[PDB]
This record gives C-alpha cells, structure tokens and sequence, in this order.
C-alpha cells in the first residue's frame, strides 16, 4: 500500500508504541486523572522550587553530559544534547520548540524524507539542537516505545554559580543570573519555571500539569515575533 | 432510517468538524429512548488507535481518513437493544470533557 | 466496573434553588462534567472540570465535587432551566455516564 | 539570517541546450531547498523540493542536486516556454528567505533596429506640453542606446524609455524613447533627432525632423 | 486541489489602511500554515508573516513593524491580512501562500496577487494625441502610427486599434509614471505605406474608473502633408 495522497502527518511520524507492561500510557491519551489520583506528587517531591536553589556569580558557561534516567516532569533538567535517533524507539509526534512548536518528521539517513510510517531499518529522526538565532530549534520531547517521556535540547545551560544542588538551568532562570532566557539558556518546552509551551500533546507528555491555566504571551527571537500560548499555574 | 434487518451492519458518519480537527479527539455516544447516555468508543486522528467499549469490545470497528470526514464505526449484528440515537462529540486532546456535541442520528431495528 | 448514582427526579418552584447530586465511590478524585439535554436535543456541556463552565453559560449555573459526591446547584430556576442533567466521569480506561435527573418547574 | 546567493544574475542560451543555475546558502541548510519558476505577471510556481525532489506534473527536464552549502538546478533541453525567472528558497529557519532570481532568455541571430520619429501634433501643442516619440522596432539583442539631440545638443534627465517584453514568435524586442518639453521650451529650437547605437548597426543611426513644417 | 482566490486591486492614500482577503476555493485552511508574500515591481519575493490555526500561533516578520495583522475565519474559510499606515513604498502585488506545518515544507500553492497602489491622486481621464507620420518616413516603404495616451490615473488603460481589428504589428508599451504622478503610454502600429490611403487608423482608449472612452484618428500625412 502507498503512504497516502500525500497526507503529510499520518505518515512521517514514528507510530511504534508497545506496552506489554500495562502502564496504561496509551489509555491516558483520552482522559487524565486529577493531580492526586495520577500519583504525581511523590514524583514531584524530588525536585524543589526555584526559590532557594542558589545564587549565580560572574559570567555564563555551557555544560553537557548530564542526564539522570527518569521522566522529565520538572522545571529543571539537563536534557543531554540531542542527536539522530532511530524510528523504532519513538512513539507519537516530535514537537520541537522554536519556541513556536514545530513537528519534525522522519528523515532518511541524511536529508531524504520518508513516508513508511517510521517503520523501516533506515527510517530515522534527524533532530539536532542548535539555537534558532543560528537556525534550527532549542529542543524537544517525545515518548519512547514503551511509554516513557524523553527530552533532549541544546546544551543544558548552566548558571554561573555553585551550591550543594546547583541548577543546570534548562530555561529562564531569572532573578539568579539576569541573562538566562529562552534564547541563550532555553532547552525544552518550559518557557518559564512555571509553564510550558502549550501544544496539543502537552498534557500527554506531562500528565500532571492538568490544573494549569492557559495564557497568551509573545516574544521576539532572531528576527521574528512569536505569538504563543503558555499554560501557567499559580505563577 | 428504515429497519436494518436483524443481523446487519450500520455506519455512523460523524461528519466530525469541530475546533482544530486533527488535534481533537472524536468520540461516539449511544442514547436509548429515555434511558440516558452510554459510551461506545473513541478515536484519535494522529495516533491511529481506536479504544473500544467493554460491552461493545467486539462489534465496534473504527475506520477513518485524513480529511475532515469519513470517520465512523461499523456496528454489526443489530438487535432490538441497539435501537437508539447516536451522537458524535469532539473533545480536546486529554481534558476528558466532550464539548460540541453534534446533531444526533436515529437508528431503529425490527 | 464503576457506577455513578443520581436522584431520579427533582421538583422546584420558580425563582428558587435546585440541587442535583451525583454520588459514587471516591468520586472526589475523578473529574466530573455536567451535561444538559433539553427534550429532543443534542446535549450541551454546562460544566467541565467539576466547577468550571464554558462560555455562553449564565453565571447562575454552579457545581462542585468533593468527598464522594458532586452537586449541581442552580439558583433562580425558570421555565428555561427544565431539562435532563447527566454526570460524567472517566474511570480505568472507561467512560461512565450517570443517571439522568429530570428537572421540572 | 540565512542569506542566499543565486548565480548567474541573467543568462542567455539557444533552444535545445542545457542550462545550469547555481544557488548557495550562507550556512549549511542540510537538504531543505526548493526551486520556484515565475513567468512575467504570474504567481510563482514550485519546481523542485527537498533540493533534489521533482514535484508532480513538472517536466522531467528539470533536475536538482546538492547539499550543505551548494545547490544546483539544471534544464537539460531548454524549451521555448522555459523562459522565466528562477528563485531558490531555503526552509531551514523559521524566517523564510528567497534567492535573488535569475532571468533566462533565448538566443538567435542579431537583427538591425528600425528607427522612427514622430512630431508633436497640433492638439497637444497648445496645451503647454509637447511630446516627441522615437520608436525602435523589432531588434535584437536587447542592449541598445538611444540619445535625443535638439539642435545638435545632448539632453539629460528629460526623456523616459519603455521596452516591451521579448516577442514569443520572433524573439525580438522594441523600445520607445519619449521626450517631453513644455511649449516655452519647444518654441526655442528648430532641429530634433534621435540617435540609436546598437550591435547590429555598423555606425550609429540618426533620424531627424525639422521643427514646425506646419 | 486548492485554488486560492484573492480580491481585486486596491488604490489607497498615504496613512490609510488596507485589508486583503484570500479564500481557499475547493479547500480548507486548517491543518496548514498560511503565509503572505509580497513582490514589489522589479524586485524579488518577500515574506510578510504566517499563521498556524491548530497551534494557534502567529509569526510576523519584523521587517513590517507591527503593521501586518493576519486572521482566519473558518466559518467563512477566509484569510485576512490587514496593513495599516500605507506609505508610498507599499505599492506592490500581495500573494497568499499555503504550506504544511511539518518542519521545512515548500509553498505548494499561491494566490494570483492583489495589486496595491498607494498614491495621492484622483481618478482622471486620459488624453489622446495622434502620432502622425512624416512624409519622408512614409516614403520609406514602411510607416507607423500611434496615439499617445497621456495624463491618466489609475491603471490600466487598454488601447485597441479599429476596435481590435489590427493586432499584428501593434506594440503597446507598459505604462510609465510621470514625475507629476500621472501615467502615460503609447500603442504604436506599423503597416504598409500603400494602405495608408485607407482609413482604419483610429485608436480606442478605454478607462473604467474615469468612465472615459476616446476614439482619436491619426491622420496619414497629417499637417500640411
Ligand atoms: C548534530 O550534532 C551532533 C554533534 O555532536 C552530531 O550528531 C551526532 O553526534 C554524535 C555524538 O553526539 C555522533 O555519533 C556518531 O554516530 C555515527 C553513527 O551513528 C558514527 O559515524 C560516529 O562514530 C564515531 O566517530 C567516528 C566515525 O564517524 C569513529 O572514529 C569513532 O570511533 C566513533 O565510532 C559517531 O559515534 C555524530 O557526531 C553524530 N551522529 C550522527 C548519526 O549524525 C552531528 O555533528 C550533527 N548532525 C549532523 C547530521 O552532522
Ligand atoms: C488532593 O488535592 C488537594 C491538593 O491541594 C488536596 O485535596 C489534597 O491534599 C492532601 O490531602 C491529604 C489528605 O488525603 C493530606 O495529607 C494533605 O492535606 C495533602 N497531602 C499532600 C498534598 O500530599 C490532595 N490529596 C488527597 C489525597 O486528597
Ligand atoms: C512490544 O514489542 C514486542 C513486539 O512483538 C513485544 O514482545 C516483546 O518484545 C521485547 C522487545 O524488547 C522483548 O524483550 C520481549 O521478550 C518480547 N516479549 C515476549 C517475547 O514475550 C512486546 O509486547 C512489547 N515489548 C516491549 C519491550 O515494548
Ligand atoms: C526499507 O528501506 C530499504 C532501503 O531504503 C529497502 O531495502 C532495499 O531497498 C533497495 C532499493 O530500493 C532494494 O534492494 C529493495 O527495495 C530493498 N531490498 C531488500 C529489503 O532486501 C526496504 O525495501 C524498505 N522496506 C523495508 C520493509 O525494509
């Protein structure tokens, strides 16, 4: 059978999701439990609020090689700068943040688009973090085959500073170093320490942000102006 | 619609056009005359996955196309208990509530 | 399985308040939405996320959910608020529709 | 910004040859390039996608290749209707950019120009304005110089020229140089002429008409 | 097989505003990205802005400093672009291009283009003058006649000789904007000298906005002879 009459979204995506371990992550694509029933709060317990992290000093640097195997459901993280990935280890689309969301598709090997539903030996997602001021995106997230969230973006921005739990800033760590922003230090969907870029599959990737409230924000990157929706809570 | 002779098939064309289309979960609901609603299944245009109702785990069969229509079911083996009005709704991705219920469709069987 | 319970019918006088209860097992942790269906019409969403309401719905409509019960409170009833109301919840990859409570003024 | 450069600015070739058009991006853009063709007074049309893919319905004589910071498009057998402007566009950054455009032409034997001069009519004369038109008919190549001389004196910044598009059946051009002078300036001189210099002429031509003769 | 259809040409004044629509005939704007591309005469294409419905996102090129505002109406299925403070340099053809929402897609559809003319002038009628031939020129075996259409506004003016009877050997040049902000163009015709005795040498200048229609006769061997 052919791919489609073009249909450049049903093809060009990695539809290889298996859950023999009944975690029920494809079931929660329709509904979502409360912040309590989903059992996030103990998951959220291990990362602390932005208030008491540390104080940044002097200039700014860059760092990579971080990344503790977990689910990135927190405002801080070090997404371990991205690279090419096969199409057999990805479930669902791959939204990469310009910050304006962009859906990346399967690119065969070097630069060849493919339309085999992402199931072939060579079908591969060629996503490479690079600051949009020099083209490309900041970073992006997707769910691996078995049903775990994964993320990867530009070299996770450190904030010049130290502590017992120094922050490997992935986004807009303001009031610590007044240079962090989603143009120099931003990696993933998290525009600000308390809300992500709103895209259709935001809740699925982060299933315990249900109590977040929509909001309209705008910012200029490179030579373009972006009108975007950010879903923030509390603030 | 006329009587679909016992042991037939029926298609429910949802003519589903609501909100932002692709990123909007389709669904289906069946209401018997004066008996309240009951679920039948769901569907997602991007992830070609068709969740099934436990009571209708066998007969419900979802097939659709990329366009704003052609999304429907195929409920076979009609029986008197299947006489009802079917409504198509289009909710957001994972909020749960089914906003913008569509016009109903009556189905009868002898 | 899961079961949601609501009173069969309610009767009130004009301008007064009417309360409809949808009760279930540990329903305080399941999001509940309220539908209103007039005679021979496709339902319409009047409340979602228990308390929140969509645009185009009067502020008179109110709802809440806690413990094991969810209430739909309407203040100042009139002949234009006579219709069945249904309570909806999601449980264990299944959709549950509570019983219909006929409101008559 | 990903500035793009297209070369050559304008090229001319006969019918049945092969023409190569080079585009280059300021920085590596992987395989995100597209080639558009726009005929005069028409919306641009997409020709090549992915820097090497051929769209549906496009004639097979267009081929694309390249990667990184080097892309090329080629027409193997140039046709009469392949005369247009060609643009290269990069879709690698959110700020779309286009190439500088390249103009294609058709070659043929040089043709000598025919010069005509028209005196101003009486109706326009008494309205305070006088227009003298010198016409060049069915010449080739396009490059041609026209100068207006009134009483063997060269004029500057007082005439405007208009060139028709290349003839589709003769592949020859035409030109009209118009000189506008008020009545007060028109009644002071006696000699008018237009001088044309072109490749197909051994020596410059000059057409003159005496003022008045009425 | 979408066919984007735009509105007719607009003529405005400095400091005014314009709103151009783009309707997708036989198609739908949802599930796509819509961009506006302008082409100034004698210049390359330029990118105005973009709107993505499903993402609810809008990107406006900072070249147009906030004057561009795009919107979409699904009920009518139309794409509106509003430009305010129309300066003189805004005169151009505006196209609507449709793209996919996946990274790096090509503009596979365009609109015909809507000419925008920003100039301070009032609709004026044309003036027709005859370009009668010189006798010595007529003696040369081939002669030409014309009628110079002068000082009209706005475009376009169509010239037809003998109600279009003569088409071969007619070279109607493109219009030229005179320094006084008024148009001017010529439509010359060349025919054998022998026929010049015949009388089929009246041009038909037609202008719609001015509701003008002039038939001027170019006299062979005019003036004394
Ligand atoms: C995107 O940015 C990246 C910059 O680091 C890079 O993308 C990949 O980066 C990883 C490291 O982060 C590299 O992985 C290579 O994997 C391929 C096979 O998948 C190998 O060719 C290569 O092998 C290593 O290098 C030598 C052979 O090339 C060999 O001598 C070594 O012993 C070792 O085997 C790497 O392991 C690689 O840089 C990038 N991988 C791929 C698949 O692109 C790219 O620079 C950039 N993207 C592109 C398209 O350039
Ligand atoms: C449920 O959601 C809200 C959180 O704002 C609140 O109703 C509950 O807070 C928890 O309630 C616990 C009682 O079951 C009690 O330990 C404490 O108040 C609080 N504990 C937390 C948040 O860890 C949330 N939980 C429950 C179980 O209702
Ligand atoms: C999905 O993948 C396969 C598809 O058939 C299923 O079978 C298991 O595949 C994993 C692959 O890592 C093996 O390790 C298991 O041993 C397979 N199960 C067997 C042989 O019983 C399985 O349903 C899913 N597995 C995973 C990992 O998602
Ligand atoms: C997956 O892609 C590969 C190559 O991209 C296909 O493998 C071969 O492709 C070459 C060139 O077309 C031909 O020899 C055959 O088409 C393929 N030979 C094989 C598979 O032995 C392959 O067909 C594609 N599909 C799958 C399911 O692997």
């Amino acid at each position: 059978l052919i791919n489609t009459n073009g249909s450049w979204h049903i093809n060009r995506t990695a539809l290889n999701c298996n859950d023999s371990l009944h975690t029920g992550f494809l079931a929660a694509l329709f509904y979502t439990h409360k912040f309590n029933a989903s059992g996030c709060p103990e998951r959220m317990a291990h990362c602390r609020p932005i208030d008491e992290f540390a104080q940044g000093w002097g200039p700014i640097t860059y760092a990579e090689g971080h990344g503790s195997d977990q689910r990135p459901y927190c405002w801080h993280y070090a997404p371990r700068q991205c690279g090419t990935i096969p199409a057999s280890q990805v479930c669902g689309p791959v939204y990469c943040f310009t910050p304006s969301p962009v859906v990346v598709g399967t690119t065969d090997r070097f630069g060849a688009p493919t339309y085999t539903w992402g199931e072939n030996e060579t079908d591969v997602l060629i996503l490479n973090n690079t600051r949009p001021p020099q083209g490309n995106w900041f970073g992006c997230t997707w769910m691996n085959s078995t049903g775990f969230t994964k993320t990867c973006g530009g070299p996770p921005c450190n904030i010049g500073g130290v502590g017992n739990n120094t922050l490997t800033c992935p986004t807009d760590c303001f009031r610590k170093h007044p240079e962090a922003t989603y143009t120099k230090c931003g990696s993933g969907p998290w525009l600000t320490p308390r809300c992500l870029v709103d895209y259709p599959y935001r809740l699925w990737h982060y299933p315990c942000t249900v109590n977040f409230t929509i909001f309209k924000v705008r910012m200029y990157v490179g030579g373009v102006e972006h009108r975007l929706n950010a879903a923030c809570n509390i603030g | 619609a006329e009587v679909k002779k016992p042991g037939s098939s029926v298609k429910v064309s949802c003519e589903a056009s609501g909100g932002t289309h692709s990123n909007y979960v389709i669904t289906w609901v069946r209401q018997a005359p004066g008996q309240g609603l009951e679920w039948m299944g769901g569907f997602i245009p991007d992830f070609r996955t068709a969740m099934y109702a436990q009571g209708f785990q066998g007969r419900v069969t979802i097939t659709a196309d990329e366009s704003t229509s052609l999304a429907y079911m195929e409920l076979t083996n009609l029986r008197s208990e299947d006489t009802a009005v079917y409504y198509c709704a289009r909710g957001p991705l994972s909020r749960g509530y089914y906003d913008y219920w569509g016009p109903g469709t009556l189905v009868t069987v002898s | 399985s899961y079961v949601l319970t609501q009173p069969p019918s309610v009767s009130v006088a004009p301008g007064q308040t009417a309360s409809i209860t949808c009760s279930g097992d540990k329903l305080g942790d399941k999001y509940v939405s309220w539908y209103q269906q007039r005679p021979g019409q496709s339902p319409v969403l009047v409340l979602y996320q228990d308390s929140k309401r969509p645009s185009g719905i009067p502020e008179r409509f109110s709802g809440s959910n806690s413990g094991n019960t969810a209430t739909l409170t309407i203040s100042g009833t009139q002949a234009m608020d006579e219709a069945d109301y249904y309570c909806q919840a999601w449980d264990s990859s299944a959709l549950v529709f509570g019983g219909g409570t006929k409101l008559t003024v | 910004d990903v500035l793009m450069t297209q070369s050559p600015s304008s090229l001319s070739a006969s019918v049945g040859d092969r023409v190569t058009i080079s585009c280059r991006a300021s920085q590596s853009i992987s395989s995100f390039l597209n080639w558009y063709q726009q005929k005069p007074g028409k919306a641009p049309k997409l020709l090549i996608s992915a820097a090497s893919s051929l769209s549906s319905g496009v004639p097979s004589r267009f081929s694309g290749s390249g990667s990184g910071t080097s892309f090329t498009l080629t027409i193997s057998s140039l046709q009469p209707e392949d005369v247009a402007t060609y643009y290269c566009q990069q879709s690698y950054s959110f700020l779309l950019t286009f190439g500088g455009g390249t103009n294609v032409e058709i070659k043929r034997t040089v043709a000598a120009p025919s010069v005509f001069i028209f005196p101003p009519s009486d109706e326009q004369l008494k309205s305070g304005t006088a227009s003298v038109v010198c016409l060049l008919n069915n010449f080739y190549p396009r490059e041609a110089k026209v100068q207006w001389k009134v009483d063997n004196a060269l004029q500057s910044g007082n005439s405007q020229e208009s060139v028709t598009e290349q003839d589709s059946k003769d592949s020859t051009y035409s030109l009209s140089s118009t000189l506008t002078l008020s009545k007060a300036d028109y009644e002071k001189h006696k000699v008018y002429a237009c001088e044309v210099t072109h490749q197909g002429l051994s020596s410059p031509v000059t057409k003159s008409f005496n003022r008045g003769e009425c």
